[PDB]
RNA sequence: GGAUAGUGGCCUACCAUGGUUUCAACGGGUAACGGGGAAUAAGGGUUCGAUUCCGGAGAGGGAGCCUGAGAAACGGCUACCA
RNA sequence: GCGGUAAUUCCAGCUCCAAUAGCGUAUAUUAAAGUUGUUGCAGUUAAAAAGCUCGUAGUUGAACUUUGGGCCCGGUUGGCCGGUCGGAUUUCCAACGGGGCCUUUCCUUCUGGCUACCAGGACUUUUACUUUGAAAAAAUUAGAGUGUUCAAAGCAGGCGUAUUGCUCGAAUAUAUUAGCAUGGAAUAAUAGAAUAGGACG
RNA sequence: AGGGGAUCGAAGAUGAUCAGAUACCGUCGUAGUCUUAACCAUAAACUAUGCCGACUAGGGAUCGGGUGGUGUUUUUUUAAUGACCCACUCGGCACCUUACGAGAAAUCAAAGUCUUUGGGUUCUGGGGGGAGUAUGGUCGCAAGGCUGAAACUUAAAGGAAUUG
């Protein structure tokens, strides 16, 4: 548990029996489709959105009132983006830990984590190229992880 | 490979005894013999429909399959009209009554009747000795795809 | 401890703790056995008439002999209250 | 990370047993855990297992009267053919007449003596007594 | 101890062990149907914060986040559903 | 685990473990490094036959004094000199210098046997005759 | 195409850039012919097999060849080296 | 470990022990050896955890998808009776397995042949495993038979009407990894419909 | 290779000491000690103790986070706090008592779930010495790092505990 730590923590989200649920919950699927959609709009992430309906709005979880995920959903509206947001935010954060590092190389420890972070990112890669969502021979490039996240 | 030319050896390319009357005016031009190569083999439309010549072609060619019939995925297209299979199997040690991954990579010639590509399993039937290495020769093509569609264009 | 056709042989056909129900061999002297009197209309507790348990060494070695004896006897009849089953 | 779960299961029962526990809680379940737990069930090793609903794997309660010494898997799941079927009880089993070398086949989960009337082989699975 | 009811257990001591290690798993968190009488009607808000909420109508502060459940802005009730 | 690997399809990693661990087994490793024929006096068999350079008494490691009779061999076949004990008592008025005698091992597979140290052969024909005959009176020393 | 009894880079012309490998290629060693089999008797294993049967090689070392259905023969020839 | 002056170990006589046409010895080898450890090792201080983390090959890798139920047919051993001339079979009773139906349910599908496979067309996601079988040299080995006078052997021989012949034998089993054929569908891989380039007609 | 260079201080200089005293102690003091840029890759680099996963037992403390409380403090005035208390729960640095178990023992909550022997996997070791030597390959500017035999030799070396 943990791979890169010798973190042995558990947190996590305890997701509920009730598949149907709450029973307290009006609107509809219309409903919060299109209210995903706006904050897609918007260009948040699924990540960012399903807290936001969580905690404004009355979502529980958004797999359950609509039959599908939030990801899946904005993938058949046309707003999915190009790389998947875990394999983005891996690839963004190493870009600002090379940036820090290009201003200092004198940190050993950045230089560390840099290594771990940048494995971990090849490893979600390799999964994503096994299962299609990105081509064959898609590679992270160092230079080329700049232009990636702006 | 293959794909044109038909033509392409200073040897004028031709099936043996298979003749064309310039006198007797056919509107087919190429009369092309086939057979079936038999064991429940489906001698393929392509190999009717064509064009091309190879005498290595069990369908429309000279060769004879019988023997062996293997099962084994392409690794190597990389050669004209015939590739490289990687048929895994494997081997069980009796001291230590477990199992080791094994492989053996088999050349076989690719009529020009299919197209094959790398990662597509085949099926491959034993001929007689063909080039220095090929005993064997492609009979029937088990993948039309292996992934090659799920790769697509951003939208 | 049969044999071919009839007979039980093998001598002492041995106890077993009624806790955990295990085998309670000769040398186990840490095993008990238990008596408890059964008592009849006004209180007199009748000699030599017995509700018993034996209890292996492990259990009361382990501490468990106090619960074990409680779970034991209550679903036996000779308590309520005290011991719950659940928890 | 978690290989065999039935493995897993298979101890907190000795586990249980050599502590002396009636009543021993496993997770996650499984399918031959199940059919496992069943052949363990029917020849009398166990009371009554009841697998609980999480919407996950699920869990399992199960019952162990004592009657138990050893139950345990067979790690890697070894082929054994019907002559091989004696080697293997032979090892560990206490003595010729009781105890179940119980493994899978084609034909399901079952221990040697199930497996020698019908008279089907397969991989290995685990031992009960 | 050595005997205990694993299928049927209180839930009294139940509630004190850990959302993920009860019997069966399941959040313990909840939702508030949360009033503005300034606002005529309510937002209903999930009670571990993160996203400091607004009303519909006017930018208004309900919560602020912390680690665990948000701290209530000022007055407010709340209908727990 | 004992980090041995379990797998059923872990057959190579542990039959090459294996292989590769028997080095540690000594006459394992004896047995292919060819030892027996290429280096040690006899050429990897039972007996061979030498000449006699000298007869050199050896004394005896403790707690034990005494002077044992050996001889500096050269082994015919071979060509190293190799020094050898004679048994029982006297049995070095039997040799003398020049003479063909037949050696044996000590029987410890090497490792010298006793108070005798560094002495790994024995004596037990010269002449052909056999030290033992001689001994005994059975047989005499040949003529010349 | 030549050649062979015949297939085949067997050889030859043009042509292609291919074929093997950490699933250990390639290389080095073998006081290595391989198999039937042999010894040691919980099982599992370990060790050996020049040698009475089968298969393969060779007739001092190499090549070459005649005769013939059949030999690259050696109790056949020709050459070399010994 | 014996021997430096009373030697239970040397050299001898006497006696006694072990095996016995045999017994000693050197060398290899197996068992002893769970001291090579798949079965089946040890690794804090005896020999032995890389200074630390990453990471390719290798080994390995959570759970879930036909469950349960109802109705037939046919087998082989076991009893309680036996009917009978030691075995004979039907009913009573169990015990273990095999096949087949229906409960929403292809074992490929059509075209007839026939009453279960004929042969022909058209197709079929691919594996590991486990069953059974066919094909498998003798000798060797395990082993039935046979009184080489015993025996290792050998595969002979054994019976009268021994003056004109009769006649049982030369079994069986083992053979494995791969190959072929076949019953199995558990465990474990593998492929499928998602930008539908989907399935059926 | 620059800078820096107070202090301490391998070399070296010495004063004492001893039979000797190239030392211990005293005294001076070069390199060093710091730093910039490049090298080096070793330590008893220690928990002399692989990583992931399941399970097996009580107890009070403690670190960080979180949950509950008609709990105590502050007060300015309920509040809001902020520290404190009590209980629960995760994840941590540890500690006590135990011994169902383990072990040669010292001791171990793992070193337990092992002849009733199988969760996954990496690494190492196979009497002592010769020896971490020779050799070859490779890394380094160098010192050195890595890999790494054999001949021969030898009955013990060795672990924990026990009594003297
Ligand atoms: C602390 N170092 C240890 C070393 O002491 C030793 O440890 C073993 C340990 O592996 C065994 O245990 C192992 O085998 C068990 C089988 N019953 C279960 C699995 C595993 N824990 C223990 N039974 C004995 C220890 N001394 O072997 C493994 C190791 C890691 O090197
Ligand atoms: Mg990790
Ligand atoms: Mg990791
Ligand atoms: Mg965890
Ligand atoms: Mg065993
Ligand atoms: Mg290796
Ligand atoms: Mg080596
Ligand atoms: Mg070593
Ligand atoms: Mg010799
Ligand atoms: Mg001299
Ligand atoms: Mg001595
Ligand atoms: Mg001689
Ligand atoms: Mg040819
Ligand atoms: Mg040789
Ligand atoms: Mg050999
Ligand atoms: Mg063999
Ligand atoms: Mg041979
Ligand atoms: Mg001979
Ligand atoms: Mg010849
Ligand atoms: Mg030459
Ligand atoms: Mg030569
Ligand atoms: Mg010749
Ligand atoms: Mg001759
Ligand atoms: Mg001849
Ligand atoms: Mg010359
Ligand atoms: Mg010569
Ligand atoms: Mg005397
Ligand atoms: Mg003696
Ligand atoms: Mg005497
Ligand atoms: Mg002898
Ligand atoms: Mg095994
Ligand atoms: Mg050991
Ligand atoms: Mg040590
Ligand atoms: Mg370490
Ligand atoms: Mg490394
Ligand atoms: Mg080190
Ligand atoms: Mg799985
Ligand atoms: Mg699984
Ligand atoms: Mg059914
Ligand atoms: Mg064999
Ligand atoms: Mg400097
Ligand atoms: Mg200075
Ligand atoms: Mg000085
Ligand atoms: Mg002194
Ligand atoms: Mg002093
Ligand atoms: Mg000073
Ligand atoms: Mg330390
Ligand atoms: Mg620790
Ligand atoms: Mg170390
Ligand atoms: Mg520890
Ligand atoms: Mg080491
Ligand atoms: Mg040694
Ligand atoms: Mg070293
Ligand atoms: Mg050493
Ligand atoms: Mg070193
Ligand atoms: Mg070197
Ligand atoms: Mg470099
Ligand atoms: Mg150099
Ligand atoms: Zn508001």
């Amino acid at each position: 548990g943990r791979m890169h730590s010798a973190g042995k923590g558990i947190s996590s989200s305890a997701i509920p029996y009730s598949r149907n649920a709450p029973a307290w919950f009006k609107l509809s699927s219309e409903s919060v489709i299109e209210q995903i959609v706006k904050y897609a709009r918007k260009g948040l992430t699924p990540s960012q959105i399903g807290v936001l309906l969580r905690d404004a709005h009355g979502v529980t979880q958004a797999r359950v009132i609509t039959g599908n995920k939030i990801m899946r959903i904005l993938k058949s509206n046309g707003l999915a983006p190009e790389i998947p947001e875990d394999l983005y935010y891996l690839i963004k954060k190493a870009v600002s830990v090379r940036k820090h590092l290009e201003r200092n190389r004198k940190d050993k420890d950045a230089k560390f984590r840099l290594i771990l972070i940048e494995s971990r990112i090849h490893r979600l890669a390799r999964y994503y190229r096994t299962v299609a969502v990105l081509p064959p021979n898609w590679k992270y490039e160092s230079a080329t992880a700049s232009a990636l996240v702006n | 490979s293959t794909e044109l030319t038909v033509q392409s050896e200073r040897a004028f390319q031709k099936q043996p005894h298979i003749f064309n009357n310039p006198k007797v005016k056919t509107s087919k031009r190429t009369k092309r013999w086939y057979k079936n190569a038999g064991l429940g083999f489906k001698t393929p439309k392509t190999a009717i429909e064509g064009s091309y010549i190879d005498k290595k072609c069990p369908f429309t060619g000279l060769v004879s399959i019988r023997g062996k019939i293997l099962t084994g995925t392409v690794v190597s297209t990389k050669m004209h009209r015939t590739i490289v299979i990687r048929r895994a199997y494997l081997h069980y040690i009796p001291k230590y009554n477990r199992y080791e991954k094994r492989h053996k990579n088999v050349p076989v010639h690719v009529s020009p009747a299919f197209r094959v590509q790398v990662g597509d399993i085949v099926t491959v039937g034993q001929c007689r000795p063909i080039s220095k290495t090929v005993r064997f020769n492609v009979v029937k093509v088990s993948a039309a795809a292996g992934k090659a569609n799920k790769q697509f264009a951003k939208f | 401890m049969e044999n071919d056709k009839g007979q039980l042989v093998e001598l002492y056909v041995p106890r077993k703790c009624s806790a955990t129900n295990r085998i309670i061999k000769a040398d186990d002297h840490a095993s008990v056995q238990i008596n408890v009197a059964k008592v009849d209309e006004e209180g007199r507790a009748i000699p030599g008439e017995y509700v018993t348990y034996a209890l292996s060494g492990y259990v009361r070695s382990r501490g468990e002999s106090d619960d074990s004896l409680n779970r034991l006897a209550q679903n036996d009849g000779l308590l309520k209250n005290v011991w719950s089953y659940s928890r | 990370t978690r290989s065999s779960v039935l493995a897993d299961a298979l101890n907190a029962i000795n586990n249980a047993e050599k502590t002396g526990k009636r009543q021993v809680l496993i997770r996650p379940s499984s399918k031959v855990i199940i059919k496992f737990l069943q052949v363990m069930q029917k020849h009398g090793y166990i009371g009554e297992f009841e697998y609980i609903d999480d919407h996950r794997s699920g869990k399992i309660v199960v019952q162990l009267n004592g009657r138990l010494n050893k139950c345990g898997v067979i790690s890697p799941r070894f082929n054994v053919k019907i002559g091989d079927i004696e080697k293997w009880t032979a090892n560990l089993l206490p003595a010729r007449q009781f105890g179940y070398v119980i493994l899978t086949t084609s034909a399901g989960i079952m221990d040697h003596e199930e497996a020698r009337r019908k008279h089907v082989s397969g991989k290995i699975l685990g031992f009960v007594y | 101890v050595l005997v205990q009811d694993l299928l049927h257990p209180t839930a009294a001591s139940e509630a004190r062990k850990h959302k993920l290690k009860t019997l069966v798993q399941g959040p313990r968190s909840y939702f508030l149907d949360v009033k503005c009488p300034g606002c005529l009607n309510i937002t209903t808000v999930f009670s571990h914060a993160q996203t400091a909420v607004t009303c519909e109508s006017c930018s208004t502060i309900l919560c602020t986040p912390t680690g665990g459940k948000a701290k209530l802005s000022e007055g407010t009730s709340f209908r727990r559903k | 685990g004992k980090g041995k690997p379990r797998g059923l399809n872990s057959a190579r990693k542990l039959r090459v473990h294996r292989r590769n661990n028997r080095w540690a087994e000594n006459n394992y490793k004896k047995r292919l490094l060819g030892t027996a024929f290429k280096s040690s006096p006899f050429g990897g068999s039972s007996h061979a036959k030498g000449i006699v350079l000298e007869k050199l008494g050896i004394e005896s490691k403790q707690p034990n004094s005494a002077i044992r009779k050996c001889v500096r061999v050269q082994l015919i076949k071979n060509g190293k000199k190799v020094t050898a004990f004679v048994p029982n008592d006297g049995c070095l008025n039997f040799v003398d210098e020049n003479d063909e005698v037949l050696l044996a091992g000590f029987g410890r597979k090497g490792k010298a046997k006793g108070d005798i140290p560094g002495v790994r052969f024995k004596v037990v024909k010269v002449s052909g005759v056999s030290l033992l005959a001689l001994w005994k009176e059975k047989k005499e020393k040949p003529r010349s």
